[PDB]
């Protein structure tokens, strides 16, 4: 009986520290999930922010350099005229 | 807007069509003419899976469709889908009824007849329009320049056709079609791919050649000196990142995929570039009104878009052609969309109004209405 | 359970005090009064059961108004009752089309804030003007004056 | 407060809504009624002979025919217009189906059985 | 062959509506009542015709609800 | 519930039976598949002891009997055993008879039609349920992810299979199915365990190195530093209680074992481990599709679940797939009851209703209709 | 003695429950704490990559205005020599 009490006491030290250490550990879980949806966010409308620029950007660089070709062959035309 | 009637302009083409109400600058709605079956099984249940995407929808789904052209040179080999993407584009594409719009449509010179009434029987029986005309592809390019005489050259996608005018007079003994095109390109582009390791061979990937040969591709000033700088050098390889990666290098074959047009011994064909059918069709105009077309040849249609083309055909023609007149290639910057603007500009004025086919005529003729007065 | 809860809530509050005594009998040993992840764990071990604490934690925050994670007495009678799941359905999707599609008085495809201020006056059930503008928030999430059809079905989300 | 005025509330509007198109459809129904009965031209048959009474049905048979003719031009505009409408729910669903599902609730287990065998009869509510 | 399907189908519904009718081999009481056959499909064609305009009507409204959702959806 | 009726989403699976009524969040029944006969004598009179103790009651006797699963590498070889599993499944752990409920079961793909038509067989004259319906387990497990699109890996304890899926198209000739899994990992674990002394060879013992595989296992993130590591130091050393006591130290046999899904050599297979058989599967795809698949690959599957198998696995396939290309990884937190979630939620579909195999159906066309259009 | 050791068993039971509930918790914090640092990461690039494709956006609108005047002048040159 005297070595079932020390383990009954051993015991119930044992489970009121899991049971504090489980809580410790639910309470971090819920707010870095909160931290990883905000972040998350964000990088979703940076990386559409970026898609947008490059395909604006690749679309004007074909304009300048059509306009570019155009005005080269201008100026060849006129020095033949010259 | 308001009261009053607006016509449809709409223009068929053969690759792209474009519609839109009378009296704008361009056309409202530009899409693809294809039409994709899907070709797989399918498992997921309810997606709702339609039985057919037409126009710019099937250019999204392209990975498991079946993309078919039902226009295949002018003509119209496959009247269900034709009508298909005509109902397709008066309804979901432009939103107007067509019992209460007159219609004018485009088609190239030179076609079968059957094609000509069956489309005007189409659009008086199943869409049942109030008035249709049809219209030679070239007569709009002309109106588009604003001028009333030159030789035009209008080559689109299905076929490239040549028709000189002088005075507001057509010469119909004049006219040039040949059948060289836009689509033949894509194919001679996709073949000589295949020379550096890229195979192109689906349906659906033809349609990234095609953008290959929009964005890269170009008309050679001089096509030896081209070819002798490009086997030496490597300031011509420009690279292209297909829809998944792996970018891809073209060498040589920029400048030799859209030379077809000035030698069609290429891909077989006999006849000769379109920098000597031009001249031919001059030709065999009057003694009295070649000056005028030498110095008035307008250019067309989508496929007269390379960069560098209208530098090589006149320097072509100038060479053909004798010393002494002066060649000029009108190229106005709205190309692609010459021959719609043409058409908008032809339905708005008020000295046509009169020529439309109307309902009761055709009712009293029958489809053949067409070859008759109303042209 | 919910329309349990509101049979129930018929009564006097003293049941409230009854029901802390359930509580007791259950798991006797409560000192606050509101339900935490280590109590509702602790009970529903205890009748041979064990609901994760995330699906606690959505349940709590779709009641949350005040934002701080916890429920007042009624909350707490709240939040004891939606515990369980007797909402099914949600009415009927095409009923309630129907009655939107009737709602429209000038048929231009939304609801809005007159239209709703009429309907609400043709109610007759006493009403204030505090509620109107907590129901116009709950509505229109987008505050430009307009439900959508899918904002419709998301304002009659679980109504019967 | 709580949601419990705002459901009653809610129901309370369901409610109204339910009742007013009752009224609405009957009335639309009563008018429909009305003008269906005022259409159409009353039948006269007294007095009529044997070769009169040929006459105007021959004549009514024709009148019959063009109203078939009517109604089925009415028809194939019905059947254009469900086309439309079921391509644009095509649509509709292409444009608004994906992640877009709602789902049932099925997660959380039996409580109230459990509460009935640990308290005997001391719960009430199931 | 549709549109020959289509006014065969025209043509069959004014040979079926209206089928070889004889009505000179009736009696007083059967062309009474054959006029009265006449009458009330007149009646029953003008109520399904206001039922396809309140088809119409709903479908027209239906379709301007999925234009907004659809607009509002991109 | 009430009126009405609710279907059962059973799915035999290999290792582990999940089964429950349709519409839920999670399986109501989940217990081992394994039938174990008991091997040795017995002198207790009366004791009550059965011939053959299944599912989750074996695994309490386990010491006494000598379990057998019935399923294999996802064909079924022992059929009255997987009888008796499904005559448990119905009546003890659901205690709902079959004549009143349809089932829909889930099958591998590319097994063998045999298994499919026994099993259906099984299920009407048998159970003799109302009607049944087979469903390939990855196009479930693509439901409950929410998407449309996307290639699912579904690495479970039989085999592995690698279904990719766009816009609801299934690609049937890009399927790799590969039979490396759970069980294969467990037997390579109970011979690399031997290297410190411990040796477990009883068919129990296995449920043992089961275990042991389930809580200690995981994925490196680099092979190579992590096998470097675990040389010199000693920070890696978890132990571990037996059910009798003797305490064990698994050393680098924590991340070795695992390590066999991505280099096959292992255990002998020719095969490329599951980081290649996914971009083996993409490439086979068409062009076009390439970049949704790959933004959209989806795990599920229980040998899924190792703690740094999403990170491992998109490294490896950034490694390989083009540089400019997203590369994401789906790995939902319940993904070991990703099947069943997507067979609740396409039992429970209106759209679905139609599809079942009715009765009737299979009265008059013999258990073949199943490979018929009611797939 | 029995009634205290019994009393001890059912301890010893919910100690190794709780042990087993905060050692999964642990996992889940682990995870997801790596998945945030990894998603943090992938933001820092996506913002990088915005700014250059901004960047090659403004430098090609520049190119393009000045082609545009090179054409202009260019025209102007073409029709004095005609
Ligand atoms: N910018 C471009 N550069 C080169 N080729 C082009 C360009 N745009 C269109 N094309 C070619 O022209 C075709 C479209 O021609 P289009 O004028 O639309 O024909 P249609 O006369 O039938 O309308 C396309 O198939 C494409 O091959
Ligand atoms: N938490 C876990 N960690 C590692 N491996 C696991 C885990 N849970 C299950 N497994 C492995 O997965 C197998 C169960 O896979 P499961 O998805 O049930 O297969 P099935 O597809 O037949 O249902 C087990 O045999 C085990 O080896
Ligand atoms: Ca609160
Ligand atoms: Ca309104
Ligand atoms: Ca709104
Ligand atoms: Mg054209
Ligand atoms: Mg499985």
């Amino acid at each position: 009986a005297q070595k079932d009490e020390e383990k009954m006491e051993i015991q119930e030290i044992q489970l009121k520290e899991a049971k504090h250490i489980a809580e410790d550990a639910d309470r971090k879980y819920e707010e870095v999930a909160r931290k990883l949806v905000i972040i998350e966010s964000d990088l979703e409308r940076a990386e559409e922010r970026a898609e947008l620029s490059e395909g604006k950007c690749a679309e004007l660089e074909e304009e300048l350099k059509t306009v570019t070709n155009n005005l080269k062959s201008l100026e060849a035309q006129a020095e033949k005229y010259s | 807007d308001d009261e009053e009637t607006t016509a449809l302009v709409c223009d068929n083409g053969s690759g792209l069509v474009k519609a839109g109400f009378a009296g704008d600058d361009a056309p409202r709605a530009v899409f693809p003419s294809i039409v994709g079956r899907p070709r797989h099984q399918g498992v997921m249940v309810g997606m709702g899976q339609k039985d057919s995407y037409v126009g710019d929808e099937a250019q999204s789904k392209r990975g498991i469709l079946t993309l078919k052209y039902p226009i295949e040179h002018g003509i119209i080999t496959n009247w269900d889908d034709m009508e298909k993407i005509w109902h397709h584009t008066f309804y979901n594409e432009l939103r107007v009824a067509p019992e209460e719009h007159p219609t004018l449509l485009t088609e190239a010179p030179l076609n079968p007849k059957a094609n000509r009434e069956k489309m005007t029987q189409i659009m008086f029986e199943t869409f049942n329009v109030p008035a249709m005309y049809v219209a030679i592809q070239a007569v709009l390019s002309l109106y588009a320049s604003g001028r009333t005489t030159g030789i035009v050259l209008d080559s689109g996608d299905g076929v490239t056709h040549n028709v000189p005018i002088y005075e507001g007079y057509a010469l119909p003994h004049a006219i040039m079609r040949l059948d060289l095109a836009g689509r033949d390109l894509t194919d001679y582009l996709m073949k000589i791919l295949t020379e550096r390791g890229y195979s192109f061979v689906t349906t659906a990937e033809r349609e990234i050649v095609r953008d290959i040969k929009e964005k890269l591709c170009y008309v050679a000033l001089d096509f030896e000196n081209e070819m002798a700088t490009a086997a030496s050098s490597s300031s011509l390889e420009k690279s292209y990142e297909l829809p998944d990666g792996q970018v891809i290098t073209i060498g040589n074959e920029r400048f030799r995929c859209p030379e077809t047009l000035f030698q069609p011994s290429f891909i077989g064909m006999e006849s000769a570039g379109i920098h000597e059918t031009t001249y031919n069709s001059i030709m065999k105009c009057d003694i009295d009104i070649r000056k005028d077309l030498y110095a008035n040849n307008v250019l067309s249609g989508g496929t007269t878009m390379y960069p560098g083309i209208a530098d090589r055909m006149q320097k072509e023609i100038t060479a053909l052609a004798p010393s002494t007149m002066k060649i000029k290639i009108i190229a106005p910057p709205e190309r692609k969309y010459s021959v719609w603007i043409g058409g908008s500009i032809l339905a708005s004025l008020s000295t046509f109004q009169q020529m439309w086919i109307s309902k009761q005529e055709y009712d009293e003729a029958g489809p053949s209405i067409v070859h008759r007065k109303c042209f | 359970d919910d329309i349990y809860k509101a049979a129930v809530e018929q009564l006097t509050e003293e049941q409230k005090n009854e029901f802390k005594a359930a509580f007791d009998i259950f798991v006797l040993g409560a000192e606050d009064g509101c339900i935490s992840t280590k109590e509702l764990g602790k009970v529903m071990r205890m009748l041979g059961q064990n609901p994760t604490p995330e699906e606690l934690q959505e349940m709590i925050d779709e009641v949350d108004e005040d934002g701080s994670g916890t429920v007042d007495f009624d909350e707490f009678l709240v939040m004891m009752v939606r515990c369980m799941k007797d909402d099914s359905k949600g009415k009927s999707e095409e009923e309630l089309s129907d009655l939107f599609r009737m709602f429209d008085k000038n048929a231009d495809g939304y609801i809005d804030l007159e239209e709703l201020k009429i309907m609400l006056q043709a109610t007759g059930e006493t009403i204030t003007e505090d509620d109107i503008e907590e129901l116009m928030k709950d509505g229109d999430k987008n505050n430009d004056g307009r439900i959508d059809y899918d904002e419709f079905l998301e304002f009659m989300k679980g109504v019967e | 407060i709580s949601a419990s005025r705002k459901l009653q509330l809610k129901t309370l509007m369901l409610q109204i809504a339910k009742q007013e198109l009752e009224r609405e459809a009957e009335e639309r129904r009563g008018e429909k009624g009305r003008a269906l009965s005022t259409r159409c031209q009353p039948l006269e048959l007294a007095g009529l002979s044997f070769a009169e009474l040929q006459d105007l049905c021959r004549q009514l048979h024709a009148r019959v025919d063009k109203v078939d003719e009517e109604r089925y031009d009415v028809e194939a505009k019905v059947t254009k217009n469900i086309t439309e409408i079921a391509d644009l729910n095509q649509k509709i669903f292409d444009l608004r189906g994906k992640f877009k599902r709602p789902t049932l609730r099925r997660v959380r287990i039996s409580a109230d059985a459990m509460m009935q065998a640990l308290l005997g009869a001391r719960a009430k509510e199931t | 062959g549709k549109r020959q399907t289509e006014r065969e189908k025209k043509k069959k519904i004014l040979a079926e509506r209206r089928k070889v009718l004889a009505i000179d081999h009736l009696n007083e009481d059967q062309l009474r009542e054959k006029a009265k056959e006449l009458w009330q499909s007149i009646y029953n064609l003008e109520a399904e015709k206001f039922d396809l305009q309140e088809k119409f009507k709903q479908q027209k409204y239906e379709i301007n609800v999925l234009r907004n959702r659809i607009n509002d959806n991109q």
